[PDB]
């Protein structure tokens, strides 16, 4: 609520986000840090044995 | 009991009723 | 019971969500005037009263009650119209009196109030005053309904709002127990014929009756014949006597809606189960009999209607025709020789009911089109193909034709030339899901419809009709529902009661000339002097058989039944028989709704929702938050994205659906990127980086 | 899945696979063939809906396993079925309800339905750690009656041996399904059979194996009753035997070990057989309702009578203006409080134990027994829409037959009571709501912080003239927990190390210890600089292991405690408290 | 002991629609699943003779009304529902009925074509007075069982036609009870005794015996032919 | 160990499946990325060959790729890396 | 009438006595016109043989003492009950099990007469300890179904023999299920679940086709009234 003052205050003081929390990241729509959205599960390589892609 | 066409149900009235109901749009 | 409806809020009135949780409650005064009972579940409770029965209106614009007047042990016929005001200062008898044939009582010791409305016990005294009846609480749909004294009043509340939502049905039998409402009920409710003046029947037809009256004059009397509802029900009249019968002033001829000879029925008599059986009656779940169905017992009349016009726009005006752009001619044979359908045509959803067709002005196309129409050889024209089609899961046949036209002296609104409208009836069958109940507030959905055969049934072989579950009599607390299987199974059976040397004491007082009944009986009993206990046990003490020597339901009412799966009789007896059912309007094509793809919004991007759109799923928060809760990220970046908003995103993935491709990844919610503008609109150097 | 909203949903994708065999030329004879629902759909819908998960919402959303997914296949008609287990879950109730539908389509998302949204798999609190699809009123009262124990049976094992054999013994347990299946043997009787597929308890296989009690194909002898023997038929392999009467809280303890001990399929795998024979048997239980079935108490009239007396004599003194108002009032509250107490009493005393209506209760299905003596009974003191008592009392009952003027005061209680449930229900969301606000940032962050600061825990206090009494709530509080620290004994050695999952063998290895305190890591003492450790937190409710890496806990706090907060009836002890 | 002869059936008459059927020696609690499959089969699977669809020249569809009669068309479906005929052919053939004058609409004043029959001929369908009319043909099929309604637009029938549910049903009540010995001797055996009554189609043996056709035809892979 | 026969969605059972991964999250991801993958080579077998491989196990008649994927994994013919 | 589709029978192999059978397709409601049937129908329709009654000697008075032996008297009896015997012959044949000495007794450790067989000869029956000699007498006659223990004709006049339940079922346990799959193309027809129990002595599918045969052959009753009467039709195989 009052939202105006909330905003303007910082707009002086020019903070940011850290994008650290992820109710803002619903708002923004991008992947959240939390469940399936941590860098080390969603950048994982793929790719077979050798073994079986001798089979072919 | 004051009704011209009416057929008979049987009741379980210990009392009577000295009153009818009025007219209910009389409202 | 829209009428004699009491309500708070309102111009000139108080605020709702502003007015405290006090005004809400009852007070001691509420009594004898406004019945407590019948409310609205909902956020209207104290809000909405209900007046109650032998109520009347001051002139000043207040409650009058009329009341007895007792002088010295003896109690009057004189009736006295009184208020609550002079009612504080005086004395308040009771109903259900030890009163011995004069006005004279038998104890001297009386229950009272005071103006407080604690309930004191004094001595026979200063008694001025004492009440006309019972029910003096009670409203009028609240009289409907038997054994309340028995069962909870929050239940009572439910089932006795549930009782004006009924549907009528084509068949309309009596109730086979009742009181004495349902008859005076429906003469002061205009919908069925009262008998003006007391003549004699000269002549009948289907659709009217011309009387003879006994000094000269005849009329005529014109029954209404299929009539819409407001919802879409059946108002129509049937005659009920002959055409030579000497009748009186105010009664009745014939009758409209679910009344039957002079009194209301909201379902039928049915043959009731109260076991518990392979989960299809679990936690208030409802099964049936296959009989009802193909005996058609519950068929419904539900018609619907359509309306459209034909208006001017600025380029020209709208046109109703037969003349179509390209289209088939089986789409077209059913039609008239001007556009619209003819008499009773049987449609299925998408078919086109008025042929209405626009001008479109003058625009290019595209030069592949262009060249296709040289191909096949066919401009079209330079009109829109904007016709009137059906909506969606939605059959039956169309009765009546209704059209207006501007240059026809039709007074209608402006811009408009012409107006039609369509009235689509159909027969519904029942089937499952729907909203079934009793009277007692017990109510529940239909699970399964058996075949005939697999089916709880008698010794006698009879099959039953529908099947109970246990435990919604315990913590419901609603136990009228058995008051009335054994009283109903009673009135079915009939009995002659075999007191021919003495009357015992259940019946040694009650009514005399009763102990017998002819089957198929006709019976009631008033809201709070009707049966007592012993003498419901004292009826089942005569059990007048079907065909043979056969006692069916023993002295504690209960019946030996087969397995109707595997076929062996059950080891317990079980208590079974007859109950009042009735059906509501909450059907299956009310509240489903579906979509794949439709129309949105021009604000912003979402679904739009309403009758004749396919209506769109609101998804809320807490649900987001359990979606959090899984951590179920791809799926909330689905639904907030692909499915809400990105214009661009929709024609990506359902192009990829097209042809089986893979899922795109979700870009950018463009939504998110109004706010960022909304910001640069407002002196804020606002950036990403 | 109703069958025309099915193939009104996935409209695109049939219209893909339509075409794909030569069925039509284009999307646009595929649509309007659609439009025209021609007979050709059906077996092509039958193909493209299987393996597709789909997701259902009941509003409102209380806490997280109120949206599941399921595997739909075809039903006629326009209801939906339902498996009756998850209705804990959605609070539900055939009234007359809404469920809402939903469906991804990216197959990562399809995958997130298969693995964690997948109903197959959520089975226990979040919350406690007990089960939510454990059955209720039915399956209850179905195994309550077939486990129940009754003397006297027709067959039942005799031995009076001196003119015939003890006449108690059967060899298979299907010669006693035959000989039940004839009327002579009947089959609630205790009978001694030798079982050669089940496993015996603990006490009997250790005398009789000592190094392994396996039981595929060696047999001992047993005397119970048919109906727990097929019973724990139903039961895994190389679970041992049970034998007693069952009980919610019995089952509810079944349910905690093999959840335990075993993998997750064969638990749902085992429910749904019970619930087979748990309907079959509550079919042919037999639990009617008559008039007659409610009983009347029989000198419950004297006992009206005496407190007629005893409030005749405190009003008289009011009368005389020996004492007040509010004392008298009291007076009337206590002395018609002990009447109902009384009434109580003698009330349940009165009752056999084959009646159907006490059973509900005896199996602690529904309900309680206040309701009983409001069923029958008396109903007693009703309180003003004020929230005063009133002090006439309530005399009769529902079934002794009200009269108008104690039906008009419980009008008061009635109305006023159904007032406080949408006042309930509304504004628990916005104190939980709250509660979601300020947790928002509550994660898993790492594996392991490592500090060594750490609680007590209170750990079934001494009582030295028993010398061991136990903690009642343990349960909330020892489990689900990692050593910080060493434990511990009367000099001897460290009986439990650093870092175990603290579950019953602890609470049997430190009860045998018989120590109150040890200091054990919690989430207080986390030294990360932003979320917390899994050392500091521990077993997650959901898998009943370690939590993984990937979690946001506060959020299953947040509905864990706004959850069930309607429930809270009745300084303030209540919720606004 | 393995006690050896076979039971037979004989016949009790009680009225022309209702009659007994005793089957003796049974094997111990046996008849019980026998007298389910039979009840079973017979509420179910025996085929018979119904009307489908009417047309009458004076309406257009279902809820008008004729000038001159008494009752809305729907009330005259639900009675020619309780009607009952009997086919001796399988073809849809066609009927008639017409009639002027007051008076009352009775199913004897109906004209048959040749191979039917109908069994109340007294049954009260409607009335007419001075004014009225009477004209309605009649389209009887043969078949099992029930059927809905099946679409006319989907047919080729013309507008006038009216579908209506059919049921193809003869029977109307059957229940049985048995007669166990059960002697403390172990040469125990049971008694059936049958009771069936049709609604005045055809005899209880022609379903009962028909049935048992139907039931022998449906154990041919129960036998053997595995 | 042996406990039933499985059926459709719930064959095969995760118990073994969670063996392979440390989470659950990495499973589903691992999962999505192969069945990405198929996707891709059902669309990429149909017109010119690409050095996109497989599938390593036979399929039903009509099968959805995921379940395939899963298949693949319960097989334990391939590996990955954390990110 | 015509049924205008064709139900088909196959049977299922899981280990030697445990098969398995499946029916489609039916119509509605047919699973449950022969579930039960066919439960009492394999039940008790074929003839068979088990142990009529006992006697051993030196078993006189008291009723749970055998002398040289583990086991007690009651073991013995329910241990005789599981023996698979054979015969064709209408009466109570006698038989004699004797061993002297110590050793463990087996169930082919009897001399069978002439018309019995035995399906299980390497199965254990008994456990001599030291020095006991054996000697017991064994009564087996055919008959169907399953029998409650007969009190013997004598009423406290009998020498000894002990009279006991005869199970003349080959059969073990008849369970099963319905399901009603294929609900729109076959417009809700059915599935049939089956599953059978079997000793050791025949095929399961031997009893199958004999016992279902005798239920043909029972409905011959009712098929004997009217031959030109209107039964529904499946049609040829
Ligand atoms: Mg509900
Ligand atoms: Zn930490």
């Amino acid at each position: 609520q009052e939202t105006t003052r909330v905003l303007t205050d910082a707009a002086i003081n020019c903070r940011s986000d850290k994008l650290n929390g992820l109710k803002e990241n619903v708002i923004i729509g991008k992947l959240i840090p939390a469940g399936t959205g941590i860098n080390r599960y969603r950048n994982i390589a793929v790719q077979p044995t050798e073994e079986a892609r001798a089979a072919a | 009991n004051s009704v011209p066409g009416a057929p008979n149900r049987v009741s379980f009235a210990k009392l009577r009723e000295p009153l009818e109901v009025p007219g209910l749009l009389d409202v | 019971t829209h009428k004699r409806r009491l309500s708070a809020l309102g111009p000139g009135g108080l605020s709702r969500e502003r007015a405290g949780l006090e005004v809400r409650d009852v007070h001691p005064s509420h009594y004898g005037r406004m019945c407590p009972i019948e409310t609205p579940e909902g956020p209207n409770i104290g809000l909405i009263g209900s007046l109650s029965v032998y109520a009347r209106v001051n002139p000043f614009g207040f409650i009058e009650t009329p009341y007895r007047k007792v002088v010295d042990g003896v109690v009057s016929d004189e009736i006295v119209y009184l208020t609550a005001d002079e009612e504080d200062r005086h004395v308040v008898a009771q109903a259900n009196s030890p009163i011995d044939a004069d006005g004279r009582f038998v104890e001297p010791r009386v229950l009272v109030r005071r103006k407080a409305g604690e309930v004191e016990y004094v001595p026979s005294s200063e008694v001025d005053y004492m009440d006309v009846s019972p029910r003096q609480m009670v409203s009028v749909a609240t009289a409907m309904i038997p054994f309340l004294e028995h069962d909870d009043a929050n239940r009572a509340l439910m089932g006795a709002n549930m009782q004006r939502q009924a549907v009528p049905l084509v068949r309309s039998e009596a109730p086979l127990v009742g009181t004495g409402m349902e008859l005076r009920a429906a003469i002061d409710a205009g919908d069925v014929v009262v008998a003006e003046e007391s003549g004699v029947i000269e002549e009948v037809s289907a659709d009217y009756i011309t009387v003879m009256h006994d000094n000269g004059t005849r009329r005529t009397y014109r029954m209404r014949k299929f009539a819409r509802s407001n919802h879409g029900t059946c108002a129509n009249q049937c005659p009920i006597v002959d055409a030579g019968d000497r009748v009186e002033a105010g009664q009745v001829i014939a009758d409209g809606p679910c009344t039957d000879d002079g009194e209301m029925a909201l379902g039928k008599n049915l043959l009731v189960a109260i076991m518990p059986w392979e989960g299809h009656n679990y936690e208030d779940a409802i099964i049936l009999s296959n009989r009802l169905v193909e005996e058609d017992v519950l068929t419904s009349i539900h018609i619907e209607e359509h309306e459209i016009d034909a208006r001017d726009t600025k380029l020209g005006a709208e046109e109703i025709t037969r003349d179509i752009p390209n289209i088939s001619d089986e789409v077209l044979a059913d039609l008239d020789e001007r556009g619209i359908v003819r008499i009773g045509a049987e449609v299925r959803d998408g078919d086109i009911l008025v042929g209405k067709v626009t001008p479109k002005g003058e625009t290019e196309l595209t030069p592949e089109e262009r060249l296709l129409r040289a191909i096949f050889g066919e401009k079209a024209r330079e009109v829109r193909d904007t016709s009137l089609k059906v909506p969606h899961g939605e059959s039956g046949k169309v009765i009546g034709i209704r059209v207006f036209s501007r240059e026809d002296e039709d007074e209608l609104p402006a811009g408009v030339n012409e107006l039609v409208r369509v009235y689509v009836a159909q027969k519904r069958k029942i089937s499952d899901g729907d909203k079934l109940a009793g009277r007692h507030g017990n109510k529940g959905v239909i699970g399964k419809i058996l075949p005939v055969e697999d089916m709880p049934f008698l010794a006698d072989g009879t099959p039953v009709d529908i099947i109970l579950n246990t435990h919604g009599v315990p913590r419901r607390m609603n136990i009228g529902q058995i008051l009335e299987t054994h009283l109903g199974w009673c009135a079915h059976s009939g009995w002659k009661v075999d007191a021919a040397k003495g009357v015992p004491d259940w019946a040694a007082r009650l009514p005399d000339e009763l102990l017998e009944a002819q089957p198929n009986a006709i019976v009631s009993t008033p809201v709070f002097d009707g049966a007592q206990e012993a003498e419901l046990q004292g009826l089942l003490s005569c059990t007048l058989p079907n065909r043979d020597g056969d006692v069916l339901v023993d002295a504690d009412g209960k019946a030996m039944l087969f397995d109707g799966r595997s076929g062996e009789p059950f080891p317990y007896p079980v208590t079974v028989g007859y109950m009042y059912i009735m059906k509501l309007h909450h059907l299956v094509d009310d509240k489903i709704h579906a979509r794949s793809t439709g129309p949105y919004s021009m604000i912003t991007q979402q679904p739009l929702g309403g009758k004749a759109q396919f209506g769109g799923q609101r998804f809320g928060e807490m649900e987001c938050w359990a979606m959090q809760a899984y951590g179920a990220a791809y799926t909330l970046q689905e639904l907030l994205t692909i499915k809400s908003d990105d214009t661009v995103g929709r024609v990506k993935v359902y192009e990829a659906i097209v042809k089986g491709e893979n899922i795109p990844e979700p870009g950018i919610p463009e939504s998110f990127k109004v706010l960022l503008k909304e910001l640069q609109s407002l002196c804020l150097n606002v950036e990403v980086l | 899945l109703p069958k025309l909203m099915a193939l009104e949903l996935f409209k695109p994708f049939v219209m893909k696979r339509l075409v794909d065999l030569n069925h039509a030329q284009n999307i646009k004879s595929a649509k309007r063939m659609v439009e025209r629902q021609r007979p050709q759909v059906w077996d092509v819908l039958e193909e493209v809906i299987a393996e597709h998960p789909v997701l259902l919402n009941r509003a409102p959303t209380l806490h997280r396993l109120g949206i599941q997914a399921f595997e739909p296949m075809l039903v006629e008609g326009k209801a939906i079925q339902l498996h009756p287990l998850v209705c804990e879950a959605f609070n539900a109730d055939f009234d007359g309800d809404q469920m809402a539908v939903h469906l991804p389509l990216s197959a990562e998302a399809q995958a997130e339905a298969r693995i964690l949204m997948l109903s197959s798999n959520n089975i226990l609190s979040p919350a406690s750690g007990r089960p939510l699809a454990m059955p209720r009123l039915d399956m209850v009262t179905g195994l309550y009656y077939l486990t129940t124990e009754v003397p006297g049976d027709t067959g039942e094992y005799q031995p009076a041996s001196g003119d015939h054999p003890e006449t108690g013994v059967y060899s298979s347990p299907a010669e006693a399904i035959m000989a039940a299946d004839r009327g002579v043997l009947s089959v609630r009787a205790k009978i001694k059979v030798r079982l050669t597929q089940l496993r015996p308890p603990v006490e009997i296989e250790a005398e009789l194996f000592g190094h392994s009690g396996w039981q595929p194909g060696d047999a001992w002898m047993a005397e119970t009753t048919l109906g727990r023997v097929m019973f724990n038929e139903l039961l895994p392999l190389g679970y041992p035997f049970v034998n007693k009467q069952m009980h919610k809280k019995v089952q509810a303890a079944i349910i905690n070990d093999l959840a335990e001990r075993y993998p997750m399929i064969v638990v749902a795998q085992t429910v749904d057989k019970l619930k087979d024979a748990g309907f079959y048997w509550a079919t042919r239980s037999g639990v009617t309702v008559s008039m007659a079935d409610v009983l009347v108490p029989p000198r419950k009239k004297e006992i009206l009578d005496h407190y007629e007396e005893r409030a005749d004599k405190v009003e008289k003194q009011f009368q005389r203006g020996a004492l007040n108002h509010d004392e008298r009032n009291e007076a009337l509250v206590e002395i018609w409080k002990e009447a109902t107490d009384e009434v109580g009493q003698a009330l349940r005393e009165h009752y056999p134990d084959d009646n159907p209506i006490i059973t509900i209760v005896d199996s602690g299905a529904t309900g309680n027994f206040t309701q009983t003596r409001t069923l029958a009974g008396m109903k007693g003191l009703v309180t003003n829409p004020k929230g005063e008592f009133i002090p006439r009392p309530v005399k009769s009952s529902f079934r002794e037959g009200l009269t108008v003027l104690e039906y008009f005061i419980n009008t008061h209680g009635a109305r006023k009571g159904l007032a406080d449930t949408a006042l309930r229900t509304a504004d628990s969301g916005y104190l939980t709501r709250r509660l979601v606000d300020v947790s928002q940032d509550v994660i898993v962050r790492e594996h392991d912080c490592q500090t060594e600061r750490g609680i007590v825990v209170e750990l079934a206090e001494r009582a030295p003239d028993g010398t061991l009494i136990r903690d009642p709530y343990i349960e909330t509080s020892a489990y689900a927990r990692t050593l910080g620290t060493d434990a511990v004994d009367e000099a001897g050695n460290v009986i439990v190390e650093r870092g175990q999952d603290l579950g019953d063998p602890e609470i049997d290895a430190l009860l045998a210890a018989g120590i109150t305190q040890v200091k054990v890591r919690s989430v207080l003492t986390c030294a990360t600089s932003t979320g917390v450790c899994a050392t500091c937190y521990g077993r997650s409710m959901a898998t009943g292991k370690l939590v993984d890496i990937g979690e946001a806990v506060g959020i299953v706090a947040a509905q864990s405690i706004g959850e069930p907060g309607t429930q809270l009836t009745m300084i303030t002890g209540g919720l606004p408290r | 002991m393995l006690i050896s002869q076979r039971p037979t059936l004989s016949e009790d008459v009680l009225t022309d629609n209702r009659s007994q059927f005793v089957i003796e020696p049974l094997e111990p609690g046996f008849g019980y699943t026998l007298g389910n499959s039979l009840r079973r089969t017979l509420l179910s699977s025996i085929p018979g003779a119904a009307v489908t669809s009417i047309r009458i020249d004076g309406v257009l569809h279902e809820f008008t009304t004729v000038p001159g009669v008494k009752e809305d068309v729907t009330e005259i479906i639900l009675n020619l529902k309780s009607l009952v005929v009997s086919s001796e052919e399988d073809e849809p053939v066609t009927m008639y009925l017409r009639k002027q004058g007051p008076g009352e609409v009775t199913a004897g004043d109906i004209v048959p074509p040749a191979g039917v029959t109908v069994h109340n001929p007294g049954m009260h369908i409607a009335t007419l007075n001075d004014k009225g009319k009477l004209e309605v043909e009649l389209v009887v099929e043969r078949g099992r069982g029930y059927v809905p309604a099946v679409q006319n637009r989907a047919s080729g029938a013309e507008i006038g036609r009216i579908p209506v549910d059919s049921i193809y049903s003869p029977v109307l009540k059957v229940t049985y009870k048995v007669d166990a010995t059960r002697v403390e001797q172990r040469t125990d055996f049971d008694k059936l005794i049958l009771d069936v009554e049709t609604k005045n189609s055809i005899s209880p043996r022609d379903a009962l015996a028909s049935a048992g056709k139907t039931l022998v035809e449906l154990f041919g892979l129960a036998r053997e032919l595995n | 160990g042996g406990y039933d026969t499985p059926l459709g969605i719930t064959n095969p059972p995760i118990d073994e499946l969670l063996d392979r991964v440390s989470s659950k999250y990495a499973l589903v991801i691992y999962a999505a990325k192969r069945a990405r993958q198929i996707n891709d080579y059902y669309n990429q077998l149909g017109e010119g060959i690409l050095e996109y491989v497989g599938p390593l196990v036979e399929p039903g008649l009509q099968e959805k790729p995921l379940s395939i994927a899963l298949r693949e994994i319960h097989a334990d013919l391939l590996e990955h890396t954390e990110g």
